[PDB]
Parts: C-alpha cells; structure tokens; sequence
C-alpha cells in the first residue's frame, strides 16, 4: 500500500547509511593506518603526509556523503508514493 | 641473461664471474638472486652457503663465514670474512667441527656441511 | 529437472544397502589392486623401472618424508601404507568420475556418497585414536571444552570435506546436461578438467590431514 | 543418440588435450628419472669395475 | 523425502573393501618398495 | 498499516547501527594496530603518534555517530507515519 | 500488529548485536596482532605496549557495548508499541 | 501488486548503492595507503605517484558510479511496472 | 503474484550488483596497492607492473561484469513470469 | 501473530550467531597469524608468544561467547511473547 | 503459523552456516598465509610451525562447527514449534 | 504460491552471485597483489610466478563459476515447482 | 504455507553459498598471495611451497564444499515439508 512503500525506503535508506558507514570507516581506517607509520618512520614528514592522507579521505568520505544525500532523496523525497 | 658475481674474502678475492642464479639464506630467511633483481642489502647466516649456478657448468657452492650480501644494478657482491669452496673441505673435519661448543668454529662447521652436501 | 541423492538399493541382512554405489566403488578397488599385482609382475632393483613401479615410488615416499617429519617414522610406520591407500584409492575413485555415462548415470563418483566417505573418515579416526591411546595410556584450561570439538571436528571435516568436494562435480555434469549440446561440450571439457584436478589435490588432502591428525594423536 | 555423442565430442578434446600437453612432458620427467637410476647403476658397475 | 546425508548400512560395505585394500599393500606394494628404496 | 512502518523503521535503525559498529570497530582496530607498531618501534614517538591517532580516529568514530543520529531519527522521529 | 513490532524489534537487536560483535572481533584481533609482534620483537616492551593496546581495545569495544545497550532498547523498552 | 514492485525497486536500489559504497570507499582507502607509504619513502616521488594511483582510483571509482547510474534506473526509471 | 515476481527479481538484481561492486571495488582497491608500492620503490618498473596489474583487472572486473549481466537476465528478460 | 514473533527470534538468534562467527574466526585468524609469525621468526620465543596471544584471543572469543548468550536469550527465553 | 516458524527456522540456519563459513574460509586463509611464509624462507620450520597452525586452525573451526551444531539446533530440533 | 517460490528463487540466486562475486573479486585481488610485487622484486620472475598465480586463480575462480551453476540452478530449473 | 516453506530453503541456500564463496575466494587469495610471494623470494622453493599452499587450500575449500552439501540438502531434500 502506501505504507509498504514507506516501510521499503526506510529499509533501503538503512542499507544505504550502513553501507557508507562501513566504507568510509574502513577506508578511513586504512588511510590512517599508513598516516601512522609514516609518521614513526620520519617525524618531519607529518606536515607532508597531510596532501596524500587527506586526498584518500577526500575520495573516501565522497562516496559516503553521497549515500547520504540519496539516503534522504530515499527518506523525506521518497521517489513513488 | 646472466648476474655478475663477485664473492671477496677479507684479505683475498675469493671468486668472481658470472651466473645465472644465486642461493643464499639471509638471517632473515633463505634468497635466491636472478640476473634483474631489486637492489637489495642483507647479511647471511652464520653458517651460511652460497650456491652459484651457471649456464654450462656444474653448479658451485661455497662455504661463508660472517657474510654480508648486497644486490644492486651491477649485479651481486658478498662480503665474507672467509671463504671455502666445495672441493677445499674436508667433511670430517667439518664433522667434528661441527659439534664444538664454541659457536663460531660450530657455524663454520656447519657451513662447510653444507657445501659438501651434507646436514 | 533433477534430483541429488538418487540411487538403487535394496538389502542385505535387514540392512538397507545401495543397489548403485557399489559397482564403481570396486571398481575402484579392483583396479588398485589391478596396478598393484601388474607392479608386482614388473617390479624390479637394479633394472630401469616400469611406469606403475616409478608412479607408486613417486606416492612412496612423498608419504614416507610427509610422515617421517610429521612423527619419528620408526615410531609409527604403519601410517604409511594407510597413507598411500587413501590417496590411491580416493584418487582413482574422483578420476572415475571422468568416464561419461549419462543417458541417469552410475558410473560416477563413490564420494558422491555420503556412506563411502563417513566410513574413510571414521576408520581413520577409530586408527589414529587407538594410537594415541597406544602411546600415552588443551594448552590452556578454560580453553578445554573448545578442544571437545576439535576431534569431533576432524572425522565430520575429514568427512564432508570430501563428499562436497566431489558431489560438486555429481551435481554440475548434471546441470550442464540441458545446456544445449550444440554448446555443452566447451563447459563439459573445462569442468571435467577441473574436476580431475580437484580430485587429485582432494585425494592429496586427505591423505595429509590424516598424516598429520595421527601425528598429533601421537606425539609423545 | 545427444547426450553421449556431447560428452565424447568433449571427451574427444580432453584427450587431445592430454596427448598434445601432459604427457608429453610426464614422459620428459619419467625418461629423467629412469635415467638417473639407470646411469647409478651403471655406475655401481663402473665402481665394481674400478 | 529421502533425508540422504543421514548414514546407511553400506558404510559397512565399503569399510570392508576399504579394510582388505589396506591390508592388499600392506604386504603387496609399500613393503616391497621400502626395501627397494 | 501504521505498526508495519513501526517495524520497517526498527530494521532500518538496526542496520544502520550495525554497519556503523562493523565501520568504526574495524576502523579503530586497523588505527590502534599502526599506533602500536609505531610505540613497539620508538617508545618516546607514543606523545607525537597521538596527534595522527585521534585524527584518524575522529574521523572513524564520526562516520559512527552521525549514523547513531540518523538511527534516532528513524526510531523516534520516524519520518513517515 | 503488535506483533509484527515485536518481531521487528527482534531483528533489529539481531543486526545490532551481529555488527557488535564483527565490529569488535575483528578489531580487537587486529589490535592482538601488533600487540604480539611488538612483544616477538621486544619481550621488555610489553609492560610498554599494555598502554596503546588497551587504548584501542578501550575504543572497539566501546562501540560494541555501545550496541548492546541499545539492542537492550531495542528488545526489552521498545520504542513503539 | 504496484507498492510491492516500488518497494522492491527501493531496497534493490538501496542494495546496489551499499555494494558501490562499500567498494569505492576500502578501494580508495587501499590505494591511498601505499601513495601515502610511497610519499613517505620518497617526497619527491609524489608528482609521479599521482599517475598509478588515479589510474587506480579510476577504476574503483568507476564500479560505483556504474552502480549509481544503475541505483537511477531501479528507482526513477523501474523496469516493470 | 505477477508483481511478487517483479519485486523478488529487482531484490536479486540488487542483490547481484551490491556483491559485484564489493568484489570490484575491493579487488581493484588491493591489486593498485601493490602497484603503487611497485611503482614507489622503482619508477621504471612502472611499465613492466602494468602486465601483471591489468592482468589481476582484468580477473576481477570480470566477477563483476559477469554479475552485470546477470542482472539484467534477472531484472529485464526475468527467467519466470 | 505467536509464530511471526518465534520467527523474528529464530531469525535474530542466526544473525547474532553469524555475527560472532565471522568475528570470531577472523580474529583468532589475524591474531594465529602473528603468534605463526613470532615463532618462524623465533621459535623458542613460543612460550612468551603465549602470553599476548592468548590475552587477544581472550578478548575475540569474548565477543563471540557474550552474542551466544545473547542468542539463548532470543530463541529459549525469548523477551516478547 | 507453523510453517512461518520452520522458514524462519531454515532462514536462521542458513545466517548461521553463512557466518561460519566466512571466518573459517578467512582464518583459515589468513593462517595458512602465515604458514607458506614461513616454510618459504625457512622450510624446516614447516615441521615446527605445525604447532600454532594447529592451534590456531582449532580455534577458527571450532567457532564454524560451534555454529553448524547450532544450525542443526535451529533446523531439527526447532525450539519453538 | 507459485510466485512466491519463484521471487525466493530470485532472491537466492540473487545472494548466490554476491557471494561469488565477493569472493572472487577480493581473491584475485590479494594474488595479484603477490604476483605484481613479486615482478617487481624480479622482473624476469615473470615467466615463473605465472604457475602459482594461475593455480590460485584456477582455485579462486573455481567457487565462483560453481555458484555461477548453482544459481542457474535456482533461477532456471527451480528446484521446487 | 507450503510455498513458504520452499522459499525459506531457497534463501537460506543462497546464504550458505555466499558464505561458502566469500570464504572460499578470500582464502584462497590470502594463500595464494604467500605462495606467489616464496615464489618470487626463491624459485627453486616452488615445489616444497606446494605442499603447504594445498594443505591450506585443502581446509578452506573444505568449508566451501561442506556449505555446497548442506545447500542442496536445503534445496532438494528440504528437512521440513
């Protein structure tokens, strides 16, 4: 009915959000992983490691944000009532 | 393709030439070098054995005692505070050699263990 | 369009057996014992040797090492022969499957049953754990129960592990059958290729996990 | 006859298959290591001769 | 149906050809070829 | 009906949930596994290797906790009713 | 109905718990990992290494317990009935 | 009926967008761990770096925006109605 | 009915492409890893990691695209109507 | 009804298990890894290996047995009948 | 009804087989890579690195046939019917 | 129904592809990644380390392409009418 | 219903295969990768490497071909009718 399709998009919004949540946090957690020991191996490199560091997160925070975005074109414009 | 080999002792050159291959075994686990090799710095075993390949010969092997190893664009160098071919030993000697308790001359044992084939 | 677990049967003394399963699997049996008499009537030690007696020499002592680092060989030859068995007759037992049969076909592996399999495993475990208790009469205490399903793991992985790894291969000769056969004959090819691969590596498996499980049933 | 002359014209290039590849070269390996014994033996006859 | 992965009494059976195959090598090949090695 | 959108909206919240504890659990572990090979390598790196950390780690757990927001607001103020 | 939410809720905490529990295994096996390499290279450095270890185990697990309340929430004071 | 095949399309479309989300993120994340290892071998590396590494990201990228389009054709454009 | 079969086959597609996507993006995402490492540890091998990089592609994408089509098998011309 | 929420508790139960066996095996598999590691490296150093392994493995299997708990308190005493 | 709790029941089982066979197939994995490392560079240690392989391998199955009793639990003795 | 067995087919076949899809994607992934740091290492290894290489993949491949009948299986020739 | 029942097996087959293959794949991968890399550290190592890189394949297709048996014992000799 139409609750059925409300009850669909709130189900694929979660699905969206959680499969953003796992990518960004295990991108994030990987990038910070090499951060890390790029920062042990050579302390000075800290202010450099910061251009590659923050592009790959750049990229990897994208694809989240942008599930997000369609998480609420999901939720509040819900595409078929 | 062929690496070049340069195996120096700390008073002599204890050989030199070229090969098509190259066994050892790093302190960190055994190696093999091929002609193209990344340039690369290592220290052999205590009791470590070089065995060189080459293309019609018989494969040489060779005793080392406090090796280091280095591979670069040249080809392969190790460093060796002596040096002992195969056909230079003596297997009971190193035999007996071999179960010292003194773990220099017992690494030297076994190493000219494992140039003969034995161990 | 089919159906897993079809065969004939019938009984014997009020037990039930299969009417099928049984054919192939002396086959199996004849023929290892087939290649073994025809070695014994080629066999040689100082000549140069057939191909059976080089084959089953290569089997030999690639078991005889594998056993000899896992246990003192000395302490427990017997494994050996046990070994080569199971290897052989798993081997051959996966490469029969290879024979196209199907009109419907029975001809086909003895793994696919659960039965054949279930016994192999069993027997190895009844073998290996007569001999730990032969030799003696976890690594940590609150870890012990965990241990408790650990030999009761390894007869149920030894087991399935084979069965599924063969049955795979049971049902997809099937499958294929209603492919068209204008087409079918390309994917027939690349699977029974891969399937004799996977029955000699599957054989080879067993035969180190069982290696390997009496090692551990026996040290000290 | 479909189903049996499908597997047989697969069957056909599984052996040409094994004929063109494999057993060419376990016939290599096999030759090799008949080789070898036969050569040690002749070279315990060669040692008995010495 | 038939609930197949249940055990059936030609587990017996095969244990049997299994028993006597073992026992076939262990006079017929692995003895033989130890000593020859 | 009204309970079915209930329902849809307790699965939604679960999932969500559940990919931001699988993001910021592994996120954190492959953060806290470079800190401590770093601390392994040079004891007095440990008050320098806490600046990159807690960064990668601000990151990580925020992908975490906006899901935790959105979760409210699929449990509570649920959009659609 | 009323038992659809119950069931609902049900599954929900379900999730919650599974992405708990991947979460935090695989982040405390992670953390284990350098933990032991650390004590493989220097036996004397594990007194050292208990501070960074537990501070990444005190995060993953957090985000786990986390979790566990809220499936509690979930399953026992469930929001909508 | 028309509700069901609407709220399938949205949790098909929620699927496809979580396996692209979860893919493009641990994708770029891996890729930026080695540029961030390898701008801290060698900084001047970096410039030369850049060519491997978007080559990568090209491609991880490239899967999720493919599924995007597609997330698109399941919601907007559905295939059966 | 007609519209249950609609909605199982836009679930499975989904289903099909969000594994694809994972597969890809995290193949491609470990294989390009390697390759930058290659690439920062010898510039000039750069024209050599390239067999073997699109070689391991070339593998990976192809679960993906495999899936793709499949997808389409079950979304457009759906085996059971 | 009575059943759908038997169901929805068989169902919950199997995801909390799934959950805690992912996490569990791996774990245990990334931290055996290590332990495997240590000891190529340095076999007599096994008896000290034991120490940090065991405490990480303290922890995995931890995880593991707590959602089995919880999985009994789904499917024998389930909270809402 | 009846039938409702035996497709919840079949369901569950499947969660749980899933789950062990994923962190068996990777523990495993990830040992056995530790494994061939290890007899790589020294192969005698094959023979002694059988001691924590072992061990190692008897955790992670253990959880995965933990879970297949588990799975018979929910398949054929049904605690709820 | 009828169309229920057919959609729960779909959606089968549907999890069938993922898993394989993951499964081989990742896989070929982690063997690239050897094959390419090992042409790095030694780049006339090349001709060599093509044995084990295709050996993995024969493997990897292997579970995906048997799902792949699998899934015609279920989609095709359902086992259940 | 009858149906029901029916689609219950053929979900949960699809689970135990995706498990199966996503368990299989990876660890395959994760072997293959130590095998190829013993390859490129030494050659002449390639025929002892396989007898451990097999016995690590010989578990993890293990639990791939378990799953597959109790798949079609889920499919084809449904336990509840």
């Amino acid at each position: 009915m139409d609750p059925t399709i409300a009850a669909g998009a709130l189900i694929g919004g979660g699905l969206i959000m959680a499969g953003g949540a796992i990518g960004a946090g295990i991108g994030d957690g990987v990038a910070g992983n090499a951060l890390i020991s790029g920062v042990a191996r050579q302390p000075e490199a800290q202010g450099r490691l910061f251009t590659p560091f923050f592009i790959t997160v750049g990229l990897v925070e994208a694809a989240y944000f942008i599930n997000l975005a369609f998480m609420a074109l999901f939720v509040f414009a819900t595409p078929v009532k | 393709a062929e690496l070049n080999v340069e195996i120096v002792a700390v008073d002599r050159n204890i050989w030199s030439g070229t090969a098509k291959f190259l066994f050892t075994r790093t302190t960190v686990g055994e190696i093999g070098i091929l002609p193209r090799h990344i340039p690369l710095v290592a220290q052999l075993v205590d009791d470590a054995m070089v065995r060189v390949e080459r293309e019609g010969e018989k494969d040489l092997r060779i005793a080392v005692d406090g090796g280091f190893l280095s591979v670069t664009e040249e080809g392969v160098s190790i460093l060796a505070e002596s040096a002992e071919f195969e056909s230079e030993i003596d297997e009971a000697a190193a035999k007996q050699d071999s179960e010292s308790d003194d773990p220099r001359i017992a690494a030297r044992g076994r190493a000219r263990l494992r140039a003969v084939g034995a161990i | 369009q089919i159906e897993v677990g079809e065969h004939h049967t019938a009984t014997w003394l009020g037990m039930t057996v299969n009417t099928d399963t049984v054919l192939s699997t002396a086959i199996a049996g004849l023929i290892v014992i087939a290649l073994a008499f025809y070695l014994r009537a080629k066999v040689t030690s100082t000549d140069v040797p057939g191909g059976v007696q080089l084959f089953f020499e290569a089997i030999t002592i690639q078991m005889r090492n594998q056993v000899e680092s896992a246990i003192g060989m000395r302490i427990a030859p017997f494994v050996l022969p046990l070994a080569v068995t199971i290897f052989v007759f798993i081997l051959i037992s996966n490469w029969l499957a290879v024979l196209p049969v199907q009109y419907t076909e029975l001809l086909k592996s003895a793994a696919a049953d659960i039965n054949y399999v279930l016994a192999l495993a069993l027997f190895v475990f009844v073998c290996y754990h007569t001999a730990g208790i032969w030799r003696r009469g976890g690594h940590v205490t609150l870890l012990a129960p965990i241990n408790l399903v650990e030999e009761v793991a390894k007869p149920i992985s030894l087991s399935l592990r084979l069965f599924g790894n063969i049955f795979a291969g049971g049902i997809l000769v099937a499958l294929i059958a209603l492919f068209p056969p204008y087409i079918m004959w390309a994917p027939n090819a690349i699977w029974k290729a891969f399937d004799l691969f996977v029955g000699a590596i599957q054989a080879f498996i067993f035969a180190l996990l069982t290696i390997l499980y009496f090692s551990q049933a026996m040290e000290l | 006859m479909s189903t049996f002359i499908g597997q047989l014209f697969g069957f056909a290039v599984i052996v040409y298959l094994v004929w063109r590849f494999i057993v060419p070269l376990v016939g290599r390996l096999m030759s090799a290591r008949q080789d070898t014994v036969r050569q040690q033996l002749a070279d315990a006859a060669a040692a008995a001769d010495r | 149906s038939s609930n197949f992965l249940i055990p059936n009494g030609t587990f017996f059976v095969v244990l049997a050809i299994f028993l006597v195959v073992l026992a076939v090598i262990g006079t017929f090949v692995v003895p033989p070829i130890l000593k020859v090695l």
